[PDB]
Parts: C-alpha cells; structure tokens; sequence
C-alpha cells in the first residue's frame, strides 16, 4: 500500500495550512512489474525478506471502471441518433434491441432520455386540458355552447401555419417551437373572439 | 493460544489490499503499461477463512484458525427470532412515504413480490399477512356504495 | 537480464587480534589506522607469569643438558676401553642406553621450552596478517586474556574487498531452469559492476561463488564477489549494489511496449501484419521489462512486421496500410 | 487422496568444520562453493605447539625404546649363562621382568606419541566428509579453537535429499484409524511427489519416517521423505510443499 | 533530518538517507494544461437568487 499506492502518514503544517505528508516508493522503483518483486518486507526475526520470495505475479484482465446504477452494476450505453432522425424512435429501436438481451439484463434511461420520456408522456393532456378549460371559459363569455365551438374552430388553422413553417424550414418539434405554436393558437383565439363578439 | 491471537490474526490476515498500480503517476518518460495489482486480500468462504494463520514454525508446521474454530456462515445477530404459523420466517415491515397513494403502492409491492416469487427457491413461499391497504379499499369501496344508496 | 541485487563489501582477509594469555596490557605499540605489516608488536602484556615458566623449562633443559654431557663423558671413556675388554660389554651397552635416553630427555626438555617460549611470545601480541588495523579495544592498564580471549584489535584487507550480495532463491532456480531448458545462455563470464549508494563510484568485479543452502529466513541464496579495491574507496560494511547478468539472450526480440495485447485469459498477443496486408493475431509469452520494451520470449521470428499503432482501431484480417 | 505439506530441503549430510585446537589459522587451501573430497585439507592452524608437543612425546618414545634396546641385549646375553648356570636363574628372571617392562613402557610412549600426532593432525583442517563446502567463516590470520570449536566451513551432501515436511497430528491419527477399521487402504508404498513453488519440474520421492511425537506449538508431526537430486535442482532449505499419498 | 535510528555512539541515519523529501501534488491523477502549457484552473458557481 504505501510503496505502490502512496500513503498519507500525517498533517504537514504548511506555514498555517494543513496539508498532508505522502509516502509512496520511488519513481524508478515501481515502474516494472519486476519492481514489485524487487521489494521487501521484514520478517519475525528481524531480517529482510523480498517480495519475490513468496509472491508470483500472474496476469489477467479486470474493470479500471466498475459502473452500478441504482445499486447493481451496470454499463453506461451513449450515443446520437442519425441526422434527421427523431429521438422517440431511437429509444423504440435501443428498447426494442435490449428485449432480445439475455434474460436478467435489465436496461435503464438516465437523465435526457428520462426528462424526454416525460415530456412525451404530459404533452397530449396538456393540450387536452387547454382545449376543455377555454371551451369552458368561451360558454361561460357567450351564453352559449353553438358560439363556443364556432370560435374553436379557429385553432387548426394557426397550427397548421406553424407546422407548415417549422416543415419547410424543417426544424424539430422542440419546447420552443411548442410555445410558439401556444402562443399563435392564444393570438388566433383572440382574433376569432374579436371578430366573433361583435358579430 | 489466547483469544486476542486470534482475534488479530483475524483483523490482519482477512483485510483487503489497496495494493495500486505500477507505473503510477509521475510516471517515467519511457514506461508506458501502467496497471492494477489487485492483491487478493479478504476471505470468500469458510475454507478460506479457516486457512489463517495462527502460528506458523520455520519448519512448515503451521496452526490455521479452523484447527481451533468451527467457521460458517451465519447470522451477525441471534437476538431476535421470528416464526410465521410453526416455520421459521423472516419478515420486513414496509412503510408509506409521505404524500403518497396506499392502494396504489401496495399493488405495486404485492406485483413485484409475485414477480419475483417466479425465482424463488422451491421450499420457500412468499406470503403477505398484513396489508394496511385492504382496509383502506373495502372502507372507501362501502362508502363510495353508501355514498351512492 | 541484469539484476541489481543488495550486497555489502566485505573485506578478503579479517583478523581480530585477540590475547591468548592472561595480563595486564602494559603498552600499547601500533598507532590507531596505520597500516601494519605481518609480525608488527602491537601490544604488550606484561609477562609476569610466563617469563617465569620459561626460566622454569630452561632450568629443566640444563639439568637435561647436563645428564647428557655426563653421558657423554662416560659413553666417551668407555668406548675405548671396551675395545681392549677394560669395561664389561654389559656395562658399555649400559652406558650407550644412558647416553640414548639422556639424548632423548634433552629432546624432551628442549620440546617443554619450546612450548614455553611460544606461550611467552603470546604476550607480545603481533599482527597476523597485513592490513590496515582500526581502533585499540583496550586501552594500557586493561586486564585481559582472563576467561575469554579479549578482543585487542581488529585487522582487515582492503584490497581487494568481497562484495557478499544475495539473491532470491526463485530467481535462481528460474535462471537455473532457462538455462537448462535452453531459452538464455548463461553469463557467468560477464563482470559484476558495483555501484556505491549516493555516489557514482562504479567498479568492476567477478563472482566467485553461488551458494547452495537457501537461507531459510528469508528465502534466499548467497553470493560472493570480489573487487579490486586500488584506491580504498570501496569500504568493507558499506551497503552496494550489484549489477548480476542473468543469462544472455543471442536472440532477443524487443518490441515496443505498446504493440502488446493481453486476452480475459492472461495470454499476451500481438497484431501482425501477414501477407496481403491482413492483420493476424499471434500469441506470444512476454518476458521482462526493459526501457519502454517487452522481451518477447516466444510468438515472434526475426523479420515479423509488428504493428506498433492503432492497435484499439484495428481488428484481426482487417486490411491497413504500413508506414 | 494427496495432502500437499510445507516442508523444507535439508541435506542428506552436513560437516560443520569446526575447529578442535586453538591457533591461528595460517592458510585457506580450498576455493569456497567447491566440491571437496573426504579428506582434503581445508584450513592450516598454525601447528606451533602441537609440533612441540609430538617433539616431547617423540623424544618420550626414544627413551623408552632406548631403554627397551638395553633390555633386550642384557636379555640376550643372560640366555645362554642361565643355561649353564652362570647366572642365578633369579637374576635372568629379573632381567626378563625388566625386559618386559620395556617393552611395556615402549608401548605406553607409543601410545602417547600417537596421541600427540593426532592432536598435531586436528591442526591440518580436512574434510570429514566429500561435498559441497560453502563459505569460509574464517579468513587467513583469524584466531580460532579458543575457548569454543570455531565454526570454519559447511560441507553438504547434495545428492540426495530429505524433505522434512509436516502433517497435522489429527489428521494422520483419522487416516489411521480409517485404515485400523477399513474403509481405506494405507498408501505407503505410494511415491511422494514435491513440487517447488513458481517451477515446473516434479521430483518423486519415498517415505522414509514418519515421526512418533507432537509438535508442542502446532500439533502436527514431522514427515522425511527422500527425494533423488541429480540436476541439484533442489536446493537445501527451500520450502516445498510434499504431496504425501493419505490412504 | 527524521531519525530513522540512531546508535548510542552518535551514529544517525536521517530520513533523507533513504527517501528524497520535497514539497509536491497531495494527488497526481489529474493535470490541466491550458494552451499547451501547465495550467490551473478554477471552476466558480452562482449562488442560489443571485
């Protein structure tokens, strides 16, 4: 341990900071495997006894990096999807992929991929409960149901601009062409309103 | 042999070893193949355990812990004891964090536990005695029924 | 393969002085550190005793010599009258067997001072060997040579000097079957090379020999060396280290030290570059560390083409384009 | 079933060359690591007071044979006198008693004249026995017999060796009792098997004894085995681990 | 100028005699280079509502 891996004996009171004295073995006496064997190590009666006296170096091949995700190990799988190509369908195919791995092989979602899960799982009851709460608040303003769902009506048409334009230009459906969209649709509600109250 | 000899003999024979890695940083300008020792230095199974040495001659002669000790494997703690109908269980109470559905949680528990018993050894059987959810789910199923009537 | 083994220089011929006889050290003659020539007084123990058991072993040879002379005489005064029947032939052979055992008494009594005389000259205590002798253990006045033989001073030679270094028994025995098995040529013949702890004094020196009886303490073998000492800067003691050749390879194959793989298994392999430009795997057993290098003990013929590069960006029959 | 035992190589002889006479040692006529032969001088102790001591018995043994050579003349002249009367039959069988004693007394200076050669001989170091003779313990010049029998050399026997290996007591008193009923066979006349830790070369071996006592500290009794050595692969003293057959 | 051991006569042997003593890295796993040349550097954060 100390020779090889350095030892931190004590504190070292550096002109008022507390820094740590290391031991560890000289530079040119741990750079062979050899270098290992060439150390010794005292015995009962007070003599010296090489290492290599009694140590038999073998190889073999180890992790440098052991990685455990939710306590089991584990390996970390990154990468990017080809250009054009949407993330959703990417997690289908790596799912789809890690179905035909062996039977105990568990696979997980960190992160981006977590966050993107639940972004795709909220997005459609979003738009559900905004569609529902403004036909509720357009029948309490006009006394009415017929001129509610007039004014409804209004809305495919200011996401039909903006998916138009996003596919031409050929942008993703990211959250900021999402509030763009929410933004127009509230700009087209308050259009049709304007023509509609007064009508 | 005293019991400190062999309580240190155990202390210093079954520790692991931060052993490291030859060609370490700062490493030589010419070396290039850093890498690991990974000395073997606790002990696995009672075998092993029973193969340290208490007092060893320079003749060969040697006296390993099992000469003196029965080594196995089991419990840290003998204080507590817990049977389940005449045959001896074990036992874990699962408790609701805050903020959180009963009914829901307990499905979930009572589905991983079945899924699980799929790899369950023959001669054991899982067995949920006490669930503080079926009473919430027979109250809320009468009153939502008296609610109704 | 050269081994640097711990050793310490040890002087070829040591002699400690020590008083045979019992006394009181009267003078002490050699100064401290100078070098001293083989028979130089170097203490003087008072010869109280002795000088009187060999005053006792003359007295006794003189009454030894003078029976002799007597018979002599008598021998002498005989032989004439003998010839003319003067004396009985009983009593000249008589006189001739006198004559006989007194010659042998004399003997004898010239045998008993003789032991004297050396049991005295123990007192003057002499350098048995050349060297360079150290600090006087005793001091004028010092009782010694009473119980034990007292340790007066210390004699060493200081060139050349031993160098009695050690080695692990494994390695020997390793080395040992290499060179029966034929993989290394031995290099008894090369010289050992001495370097001096903290100094760049290096020397040069042959081993002479290679103990059989590992040390059972520490497992190893011992060896010893000796080395021209000319200028006494070599010092016996002193902590060295010696640079052992552990057999010649004829045949050695170094490849750069990065261009080794390792399997699950332990088993080295290397990317060779085969005919038609295709990456092969051979197997090879890798030996010791030299430099930025692995000897490469089997796997590899003279003439391989090795791949020293890319060696994560290649796979097996892979075509590649050599540099 | 094969129970591999620590065990160590201990040569089939050891000579301690020890000093039996105090004198310096004058010279080293044997070159260290060598193979001796029984009898060859190794160490020269300086032979000052033992050839001394042979000069005085020597010079004991011509008195006494001086003395001897009168006897028998006077002997040899008394036996035809006696035959005629001449001489009273009283005084020839004082000179045949006289004679006698002569040669008694011859003898005695004899014996002690060997006995002074052979002290003189312990001077002249030699080999008590052919091997290997390690290092020196003494140089040219050291003092040694004063006192103690100063070490001087080591001299092994390399070919063969014991193996001294230990098995534990309960165990072998198991196998025993397992033979004693019958379950198994004793496996004595199965070879024993070493292998030194870190090589590849097997020696086989026969059990020579098997010990009657117990280790005091550890309980296990000791095995000797004799294992052929005719490369010298086997060192003395290296730690080997036996192969001992158990039934 | 530890002791390492030291004998009844005066005889010492220090720490440097076995060991060379300097003022370096508690750790030496990582490096930073800035530009081709040894640098440091610092990674400052904004606390919270700043």
């Amino acid at each position: 341990s100390t020779a090889f891996g350095s030892s931190v004996i004590n504190d070292f009171a550096n002109a008022g900071r507390q820094q740590r004295v290391v031991v560890q073995a000289e530079q040119a006496e741990r750079m062979t495997p050899e270098s290992v064997l060439r150390l010794h190590v005292p015995n009962d009666s007070g003599s010296l006894v090489p290492l290599s006296a009694f140590v038999t170096t073998s190889w073999e091949e180890g992790p440098v990096q052991v990685a455990r995700y939710n306590g089991y190990p584990s390996i970390r799988i990154a990468g990017d999807a080809a250009p054009g190509v949407s993330t959703g369908e990417a997690m289908l195919e790596l799912e789809r992929i890690a179905a035909e791995l062996p039977e105990g092989i568990g696979y997980e979602w960190t992160g981006l991929s977590y966050q993107e899960r639940v972004a795709s799982g909220q997005a459609t009851m979003l738009f559900a409960l905004a569609i529902t709460v403004v036909f509720l608040l357009l029948v309490a303003l006009y006394e009415s149901w017929a001129i509610p769902l007039t004014v409804m009506l209004i809305v495919p048409v200011g996401a039909l601009g903006a998916v138009l334009a996003v596919t031409a230009i050929g942008l993703p459906n990211d959250v900021y062409f999402k509030v763009g969209l929410i933004t127009v649709i509230g700009l087209a509600a308050k259009n049709a309103i304007l023509i509609v109250e007064f009508a | 042999l005293s019991i400190d000899d062999v309580n240190n003999a155990i202390r210093t024979q079954n520790v692991q070893v931060p052993a490291g890695a030859f060609g370490s940083t700062p490493g030589s300008s010419e070396q290039e193949l850093t890498a690991t020792l990974t000395v073997k230095g606790t002990l696995d199974n009672p075998e092993e355990f029973a193969a340290i040495v208490l007092r060893a001659n320079q003749d060969g002669s040697r006296l390993t812990l099992g000469d003196v000790a029965r080594i196995e494997v089991g419990s840290q703690d003998y204080n507590f004891g817990s049977r389940q109908d005449g045959k001896p269980a074990v036992a874990a109470a699962v408790q609701l964090s805050p903020g959180a559905n009963a009914i829901q949680t307990a499905e979930a528990v009572k589905q991983r536990l079945t899924e699980l018993s799929a790899n369950f050894p023959d001669n054991v059987e899982f067995s949920v005695p006490y669930d503080t959810s079926r009473f919430v789910d027979v109250a809320i199923d009468k009153v939502i029924m008296t609610l109704i009537e | 393969v050269f081994a640097e083994l711990p050793g310490r220089i040890e002087p070829v011929r040591v002699a400690e002085v020590r008083a045979r006889v019992a006394g009181i050290v009267l003078k002490r003659t050699f100064e401290e550190g100078a070098d001293v020539k083989a028979g130089d007084v170097l203490f003087q123990i008072d010869p109280a005793p002795f000088k009187a058991a060999l005053s006792r072993a003359q007295g006794e040879l003189a009454r030894a010599e003078a029976q002799l002379f007597q018979a002599q005489a008598m021998v002498r005064r005989y032989e004439p009258l003998v010839k003319i029947d003067a004396v009985s032939q009983q009593d000249f052979d008589n006189a001739m067997a006198a004559l006989q055992s007194a010659q042998a008494d004399k003997r004898s009594a010239q045998a008993n001072v003789e032991t004297a005389r050396l049991d005295l000259g123990y007192a003057e205590v002499r350098a048995p060997i050349a060297g360079r002798i150290g600090r006087a253990q005793v001091t004028e006045g010092a009782l010694v040579g009473q119980g034990e033989a007292t340790l007066l001073a210390r004699i060493q030679q200081l060139d050349p000097v031993y160098a009695d270094f050690t080695q692990p028994a494994a390695d020997a025995l390793r080395l040992r079957a290499a060179i029966a098995e034929g993989k290394v040529a031995g290099a008894s013949d090369q010289p050992l090379s001495l370097r001096v702890d903290g100094t760049d004094i290096e020397r040069k020196g042959t081993l002479l020999f290679t103990d059989i009886s590992v040390d059972r303490s520490t497992g190893q073998i011992a060896l010893r060396g000796q080395f021209d000492n000319p200028e006494g800067v070599l010092l016996p003691g002193m902590y060295v280290r010696v640079r052992t050749p552990q057999g010649l390879n004829q045949n050695a194959i170094l490849v750069p030290q990065r261009a080794v793989q390792r399997s699950a298994d332990g088993q080295a392999s290397v990317m060779l570059l085969g005919e038609g430009d295709t990456v092969e795997v051979r197997q090879v057993t890798t030996g010791a560390m030299q430099g930025s290098r692995w000897q490469i003990s089997e796997g590899l013929q003279a003439g391989d083409k090795v791949i020293t590069s890319s060696l994560a960006a290649i796979r097996p029959g892979a075509k590649v384009i050599p540099r």
